[PDB]
């Protein structure tokens, strides 16, 4: 696996196991589920009241706030209709499956509530994406706090969407390795000319951010995407959505894998040289 | 002269003179075999093996007897533990699982000089061995210091005559002198 | 603790002391060799006299940079002629001085004394090595 | 902190994983990985875990846990990757985590965990906890106990060996357990036995099939073999079930009667000797054996809280049998005493619950949803001041306070 | 002539008199005891008593008693009663690792080289019947790793880790009496330093005097051999190899030395009395029809030396040190060579000896 | 574990070391009359389907002795009812079989001879001869009632499914 | 190089010299046998230590004792991820030095990896065997860092590529 998926794999089971078992006929069991995501996100399903015939699916976000002064709200309300209710208390988007009351095709609704964080972030880069589109020029940019010290900032220009995201590399050998991927994705044109341009800046926001409170520091990182129409028009925008709410979380991801692939290299060579050391005695 | 003697059960400082014992003058240490085989079962568990304390007493003070000893200079041993394997041996458990054994090898033993180890209160075997000797008549300190003799199954550590006669310089040194007054001080532990 | 601060061991009276006492080779006299483009002779002259018995580092160190001097302004060809030219005991010393050198690279500096130890090693043999390392008094 | 930690159960045949605070698992997946066979690239991330590594072509299927023991460190660190990255989606260093080993595991291959998991993964804390012990704290769910204790006897039967395991006091008496070469495979076998010798119509190809449905719908432990052959031969029509399947091959239906092997399937547990021909010893047996060989001060309590984990242990009366059986041995063993001299009579209690079947995932669950277990975990700034070597030791926790 | 007794070191060895069985320590706290049979070596006795390894061995001849000495800080004397070797304990006074021991050629004494940084001489009172020691202490300042005795057994030769080989006397009048003057002084009290080398580096490995006692000769880990002599007041001729150091030396003639050590294999050194001086003539180890036969190439560790670990001990066989013949090495290779002076002689046309 | 018989009683005679235990039966031989409503023959058919899958067998009494036996030939009578078609024809087979002689302790071709007490004298011999041929005869009728089903020509699977088990991995046959 | 086979060269005549090793009791203390050159008790039982370098980054310290020798080498980095796979490399190795019996837990201060050898290895091995094993262990190591480095690069090519090319 090297692209993350965008759909939660607990929500999805969840919900087909309970919507295969009402449809079947069958007393529904008890469900009672919390569990997270990437990005400080945390669920949970439940029973509302204990009724069993109903089957509640709650996110918390702790920047909801801001991806609401972006359209969240109404958004998700264009996607989840009348499965959306009034918030579960500690949680910032409920939905709500009633058992005795499923549609003819219980997949497709399955898949959409397995990707109810990436629908929670769509209404920012659809924000954008319809202001570079209108030539709605000089709009302030979009500030949303993912995690408790990393940003991203979303922007619309005249010809591109850009999508910088601030990011920190808590350990300091992670941001010698992290230089390695962004040089990759910096020359990444030379494989794919038509793909957005990426720039990285180390310890130092890009200029256009140096005159806010935008993080410094020797484990900051800020990486630049340039969305250019053929990724943001209304073809393209769902799976440029896709891929670019799951940056940050790629490539720390990818980080990880190279560390665990050179300790197979390390393991290697190791038992190598115990091989070699031990050919110097006599024998037992 | 003085006699240390170190079992399974109890510790006892004894000096004589020109013939027998004097109970005044005599002490005992609340730390001996069995405490220190119980600290040692608290050092393997603090390594990864648990050992119960009833079910593998056997076991563990067996460990003991084959593996451990007594430190000369604890900053010097805890240098050999920490920074090479010099000091790790490997032993086998009665069913036949093998377990590597190092700085707990010097830690266990050094209970005898450092009570609160154990949670044992006290000044420990040479710092009691000092007190006897400094307190007792003056006339025999001399022939003391120059007689004392180890006896009983928990004096045979290796470095324990060694780590006495050391311990005792710096307490002669610091509580009966000041400045470097030595060369005259003898003493032999044999 | 306190008293176990103290390191007894350093007053006990059956220890081992070395042997101690209290220049260095001229200066002028190396420099006027490799001004003439006397290299062979400078080196026999910067091995003479060596500071073998003084305490202060301040000479040891300023015998070392003569010959250190010397060794660098080596062409590679000649070396071999050179140390051919000493007896055992200059042959004992060079290898002495070469490893003193060894712990100021600067520069291309260990790359020549590596061709220095080469050729000293193939004259003394190990043994000129194992004399470096149980040197009581050293350069 | 607002996120719950993450709790991974790796077993020989399947790993159980989830999140605290939550009863069940919320993936439960056989341990296997499935490669491709000088590495380049992005080689090493082309691979498959659990259901989908079963059954891929292009693929070769590995197991890196023998024996509870993980046999091939590369692989299980793959295997980890997407445990975390795919299945539970946590980003690993805002998580704690709970991972599990069996007793007498090595501290060495406490520190290779460790290794794994702070420096691959960059955890924040870390905890390894021992099998038994999380089945000992899964017990306290059950009615039968008033006060929480670690100190029992744990009986662990899944489908390869039987472990017999006594802990005082939250750790493991090593030097005590015993194995026994009967668990779920075992049964299964043996039922098979029992069909091909008496019904026709089963595809040799989908012989097991057969017998593992047999044995999961319809086996139970029965209180007397011969009573039980003489209630089938009189009311026949209502112990006589019958199973139907599908020919893999045709699409036509088979249909066979299912009887005996009901109950002497799960009966080779007292009976060895029925199916294995190297081991006699009835489970009754194994278990006094064990509580004999462990300090006579601990054996009460031991026979007081004989504890059941694993799939093996669902058999439905299994635990009367065992409770039953086991007081008739020690009972007689008293009765010669009294006899060739009054010892007070020995309480034995074999505990079965509702969670046995993952009982470790849920114990281990129940656990690291409390403050006490954020006390108790190795930080990642103490594995790095201090080194891999805190992790050899993860102290017990959860009873006193 | 290679035997390998095992595969690690043989840490000391001795031979009776006849050269019919050696006594060996397999580092271990036993010595063993091995006699041929036929052309094989067969393992005769064991020596069970000390605590420590044993690291040293000698045997006296003729009242055929084995002496050894440990890290566990004892000496014990073996008797030979019936089948059995029975051991008796001689107390050292020493409180660290016992290191080399020697019985005095006239067996009365033997001298124990020590980390006590002493020498304990040692001797049997037939009066109160037990085993008595004096300590030769000044001026040792490390521990003693090597011993050999002048014939006279009164002068005693010493190596130790001071960089310093030294002559003392070890006279005990009430054993033997007043030794006749010798070169080396006039004055022999016990205790007496005699003579102590010049020199403040290397470890004194091994040290031997000549068959007359009028020569001393030592190596030493800076890669030296030297020879001190009292016919030229004293004078030491000193000579620095170009290999790795030495670790055991002895006599084959007056003039003439065979040494070994970290190289693997024998060396030969001869002195020139008149120039005073010591030279290397040696590399004793160079890789009728049955030899013909034997030596002839077939159709086709990596040392091309018969030891493959450092050789620690050598000792002389048959012809003492005035005209040796044959000698034995041991190593820590677990390995015991016999070489034969004459074939040596016949093997190299080169060899010199004197 | 297996089942043993409590039929031996204080007044039970021997045959060598088998218990010469009564039946109730027309056979000829010399076994007792048994007067109460259960014999040694009805106990080893009775125990059959269990004790047939064990291995090991503890000799308690020498009523097991008698009791082991009938098992081994309940194994030797399902072998033959096996291949058979009818209630009938397999009463037959049945006599047959219980006449046919079989090995008896101290021959080779017994089992468990070593658990066995081999008969003493000529009387001995035909005396045992006597009674084991009689318990068979017994045990084979009695077993046809078992075996089939109302339903004819059905040698009931059942019963069928245990005629490759040999109890303690012993047999008559062999 | 050109320099590499000159600096191996003379490291190795080096280590001959050093490891020459035997078994020494402890003058110190009673029953005790300790590696003298990490006590160092007794300053007459340890030798003068020597450097050998190839430049002012790569060299190796070898000090030598009557039974035992401390060697330390100073591994080339050219950049950041040369110098952090070198720091996790020794660190692994380091963790088991248990089982790679002739390695220090630690290195000594300035240095990247060190090695403990003592006469107890030089008795149970082939001390030219281990000679040779240091030397192939410096020049292993070198050649490890190089293909960790170029599969970290090989990699994250990849990794840019899959994510940029689904756009």
């Amino acid at each position: 696996m090297i692209l993350l998926e965008v759909n939660n794999r607990i929500i999805e089971e969840t919900l087909a196991l309970k919507f295969e078992n009402a449809a079947a006929g069958n007393k529904p069991e008890a469900v009672e589920v919390t569990f997270a995501d990437f990005d400080g996100v945390l669920y949970h399903i439940s029973n509302p009241n204990g009724d069993k015939t109903k089957v509640m699916v709650s996110i918390s976000l702790k920047f909801y706030k801001e991806l609401q002064a972006h359209g969240a709200d109404e958004l998700l309300k264009r996607v989840y209709g009348s499965y959306l209710v009034n918030p579960e208390s500690g949680y910032n988007v409920s939905l709500l499956y009633d058992l005795e009351n499923l549609p003819a095709s219980k997949d497709s609704i399955v898949h959409q509530a397995g990707m109810l964080k990436r629908n929670c972030f769509a209404s920012v880069f659809e924000k954008y994406f319809q202001f570079q589109e209108e030539g709605k020029e000089g709009e302030n940019r979009a500030v949303i706090h993912y995690r408790d010290d990393e940003t991203m900032y979303v922007e619309s220009k005249k010809d591109r969407v850009t999508v910088v995201f601030s990011t920190v590399f808590k350990d300091d050998d992670d941001v010698v390795i992290g230089k390695v991927f962004m040089q990759e994705f910096k020359e990444g044109r030379r494989a794919s000319h038509t793909a957005p341009q990426v720039l990285f800046s180390h310890r130092e926001p890009p200029l256009e951010l140096k005159d806010t409170d935008a993080a410094v520091g020797d484990n900051i990182g800020y990486i630049t995407f340039v969305l250019f129409p053929r990724h943001t028009n209304a073809s393209a925008r769902d799976n440029t959505i896709n891929l670019i709410h799951t940056f940050r979380d790629y490539l720390h991801y990818h980080i990880k894998c190279s560390k665990a692939y050179i300790h197979t290299r390390m393991r290697a060579k190791t038992s190598d040289f115990l091989k070699v050391l031990n050919r110097a005695r006599p024998d037992a | 002269g003085v006699v240390v003697d170190s079992g399974d059960g109890v510790t006892h400082i004894c000096p004589v003179y020109e013939g027998f014992s004097l109970p005044h003058l005599t002490r005992r240490l609340d730390i001996a075999g069995r405490d220190i085989t119980r600290y040692l079962i608290k050092l393997l568990l603090l390594r990864g093996y648990a050992f119960n304390h009833s079910a593998d007493f056997e076991t563990v003070r067996m460990i003991k007897e084959k593996l451990c000893y007594v430190g000369y200079n604890i900053e010097q041993e805890q240098k050999l533990a920490l920074e090479t394997t010099v000091l790790v041996e490997s032993y086998t458990l009665p069913d036949g699982r093998i377990i590597k054994v190092g700085g707990e090898r010097f830690e266990a033993p050094e209970a005898l000089f450092q009570p609160h180890l154990i949670n044992v209160e006290g000044v420990g075997v040479a710092e009691l061995l000092f007190n006897t000797i400094q307190a007792a008549d003056i006339d025999t300190r001399s022939e003391f210091y120059k007689h004392i003799v180890l006896s009983g199954g928990s004096t045979m550590y290796p470095g324990l005559p060694s780590r006495l006669e050391r311990e005792l310089k710096q307490l002669y040194l610091e509580r009966v002198l000041k400045g470097d007054v030595e060369k005259l001080s003898k003493f032999k532990i044999r | 603790a306190r008293f176990r601060k103290v390191d007894v061991d350093e007053y006990d009276e059956n220890k081992f002391v070395d042997e101690d006492d209290g220049a260095g080779p001229d200066e002028g006299e190396v420099d006027s060799c490799l001004r003439q483009g006397n290299m062979t002779a400078a080196l026999q002259a910067a091995l003479k006299n060596p500071p073998i018995n003084t305490k202060s580092q301040a000479v040891k160190d300023r015998a070392g940079s003569i010959v250190l001097k010397v060794l660098i302004s080596f062409k590679a060809n000649d070396i071999e002629k050179a140390v051919q030219s000493l007896d055992k005991n200059g042959v004992d010393l060079l290898m002495k001085y070469i490893y003193k050198g060894f712990e100021s690279p600067s520069d291309n500096s260990s790359a020549v004394l590596l061709q220095w130890h080469e050729k000293a090693l193939a004259a003394g043999g190990v043994g000129s090595i194992v004399r470096v390392l149980t040197a009581r008094k050293t350069v | 902190g607002r996120l719950p930690a993450c709790v991974v159960d790796c077993g020989t045949g399947y790993t159980k994983l989830g999140y605290a605070g939550n009863t069940e698992p919320q993936f439960i997946i056989p341990s296997c990985i499935a490669i491709k066979e000088v590495m380049k690239g992005v080689d090493d991330l082309d691979f498959f875990i659990g259901d989908e590594a079963i059954e891929k072509p292009t693929y070769a299927t590995k197991w890196p846990i023998r024996h509870g023991i993980v046999e091939d460190w590369d692989l299980m660190e793959r295997f980890m990757e997407q445990v975390i990255f795919k299945y539970l989606r946590a980003e690993p260093e805002d998580h704690y985590f709970l991972l599990t080993e069996p007793p007498l595991n090595t501290p060495e291959n406490r520190e290779y965990t460790a290794e794994i998991m702070f420096e691959s993964f960059n955890v924040p804390g870390l905890y390894i906890a021992v099998q038994a012990v999380l089945a000992l704290a899964a017990s306290w769910t059950s009615r039968q106990v008033g006060e929480r204790t670690l100190t029992g006897t744990v009986i662990d039967s899944g489908d390869g060996v039987t472990h017999v395991i006594p802990v005082a006091e939250g750790y493991v008496i090593g030097s005590c357990i015993k194995h026994i070469p009967i668990a779920g495979r075992d049964i299964t076998y043996f039922i098979q036995q029992l069909l091909r010798d008496r019904e026709v119509g089963i595809p040799p190809e989908q012989s097991l099939e057969t017998a593992k449905a047999v044995k999961e719908r319809y086996s139970y432990v029965c209180p007397d073999l011969v009573k039980e052959f003489n209630k089938y031969d009189t009311d026949g029509s209502k112990w006589i079930k019958q199973y139907t399947g599908i020919n893999a091959i045709s699409k036509k239906e088979f249909s066979i009667d299912v009887g005996y092997e009901r109950f002497l399937g799960p009966e080779i547990f007292f009976h060895p000797e029925f199916a294995n021909p190297d081991f006699t010893q009835p489970i009754s047996e194994v278990v006094d054996e064990v509580i004999q060989n462990c300090p006579i001060d601990v054996r009460r309590p031991l026979y007081k809280n004989i504890v059941l984990s694993g799939g093996s242990t669902m058999f439905r009366d299994f635990g009367r049998r065992l409770q039953r059986d086991l007081k008739r041995t020690v009972d007689a063993r008293l009765k010669l005493s009294e006899e060739l001299s009054k010892p007070k009579p020995i309480d034995v209690q074999v505990i079965t619950h509702h969670m046995q079947r993952y009982a470790v995932w849920f114990g281990g669950s129940m656990l690291a949803s409390t403050p006490e277990f954020y006390q108790v975990c190795h930080t990642k700034k103490d594995y790095e001041e201090i080194g891999p070597s805190i992790c050899r030791h993860n102290p017990v926790f959860g009873v006193m306070s | 002539a290679y035997h390998s007794f095992l595969v690690e070191p043989i840490s000391c060895h001795a031979w009776n008199k006849d050269r019919t069985q050696i006594a060996i320590c397999p580092n271990n706290h036993e010595v063993h005891i091995y006699e041929k049979s036929g052309n094989k070596w067969v393992q005769v006795h064991e020596l069970k008593e000390h605590n420590g390894q044993v690291t040293g061995v000698d045997w006296a001849p003729d009242s055929n008693r084995i002496v050894t000495c440990g890290t566990d800080r004892n000496a014990y004397v073996w008797t030979l009663k019936g089948r059995t070797w029975k051991p008796t304990l001689v107390i050292l006074r020493i409180n660290r690792a016992a290191r080399c021991v020697r019985w005095a050629p006239n067996e009365k004494k033997f001298a124990v080289g020590s980390g006590s940084r002493v020498i304990s001489i040692c001797y049997f009172e037939q009066e109160n019947d037990w085993w008595v020691c004096k300590h030769i202490k000044k001026p040792i300042r490390s521990t003693v790793l090597s011993l050999d005795w002048h014939p006279n057994s009164v002068l005693l030769a010493a190596g130790s880790c001071d960089f310093k080989c030294r002559i003392f006397s070890a006279y005990i009048k009430e054993v033997e009496e007043r030794p006749a003057p010798t070169p080396w002084g006039s004055k022999m009290p016990f205790g007496e330093l005699m003579f102590e080398s010049s020199s403040s580096c290397g470890w004194v490995h091994g040290v031997c005097f000549s068959a007359n006692g009028s020569r001393v000769a030592w190596v030493s880990h800076d890669s030296t051999v030297c020879l001190a002599d009292a016919d030229k007041k004293m004078a030491v001729a000193t000579l620095a190899s170009e290999t790795l150091p030495l670790l055991a030396v002895t006599f084959i003639t007056e003039s003439s030395l065979v040494a070994a050590g970290h190289d693997c294999f024998p060396v030969l050194f001869t002195y020139d009395s008149a120039a005073g001086k010591l030279s290397f003539g040696g590399r004793l180890d160079v890789p009728t029809a049955r030899e013909r036969f034997q030596n002839l190439d077939k159709k086709a560790a990596g040392l091309d030396s018969l030891h493959k670990n450092s050789v620690s001990q050598i000792s002389v066989l048959s012809g003492g040190k005035a005209k040796c013949s044959q000698f034995c090495t041991t190593g820590m290779d677990g390995g015991m060579s016999i070489w034969d002076v004459r074939s040596l002689e016949s093997a190299l046309k080169d060899l010199k000896i004197v | 574990p297996a089942y043993h018989s409590s039929l031996m009683d204080p007044d039970t005679k021997l045959i060598g070391n088998m218990a010469l235990l009564p039946i109730r039966s027309q056979f000829k031989g010399p076994a007792p009359r048994e007067t109460k409503d259960t014999d040694i023959v009805d106990e080893a058919i009775y125990y059959f389907k269990a004790n047939v899958f064990f291995k090991n067998y503890e000799i308690k009494n020498e009523a097991d002795r008698t009791l082991i036996y009938i098992t081994l030939y309940i194994s030797e009578c399902l072998k033959k009812l096996q291949k058979c078609n009818s209630k009938s024809q397999g009463e037959k087979e049945m006599y047959t079989l219980g006449i046919t002689n079989f090995p008896i302790p101290g021959e080779p071709g017994f089992p468990l001879n070593a658990i066995y007490a081999k008969p003493a004298n000529k009387q001995e011999d035909e005396v045992m001869r006597a009674y084991l041929q009689q318990l068979r005869q017994e045990t084979g009728l009695r077993l046809c009632e078992k075996v089939f089903d109302p339903q004819n020509d059905k040698p009931s699977k059942w019963w069928t499914c245990f005629v490759k088990r040999q109890f303690m991995n012993k047999s008559l046959s062999g | 190089t050109a320099t590499l086979r000159p600096y191996l060269s003379a490291v190795r005549a080096t280590l001959q010299a050093a490891l020459c090793l035997e078994n020494f009791s402890s003058q110190v203390v009673e029953r005790h046998n300790k590696p003298e050159v990490e006590v160092r008790s007794s300053k007459e039982l340890l030798l003068q230590p020597v450097t050998i370098s190839r430049n002012e980054k790569e060299k190796v310290l070898i000090e030598g004792s009557i039974n035992s020798v401390r060697v330390s080498i100073a591994v080339k980095q050219a950049d950041e991820i040369e110098k952090i796979l070198c720091h996790k490399f020794m660190r692994f190795m380091m963790m088991r030095a248990e089982n790679f019996f002739i390695l220090r837990r630690k290195p000594v201060e300035g240095y990247d990896i060190s090695f403990l050898i003592t006469n107890f290895h030089t008795e149970q091995m082939y001390k030219h065997k281990l000679v040779d094993f240091v030397i192939h262990f410096m020049e292993e190591i070198d050649k490890e860092i190089s293909e960790m480095k170029l599969s970290v690069n090989a990699r994250a090519r990849i990794v840019a590529e899959e994510f940029l090319k689904n756009f």
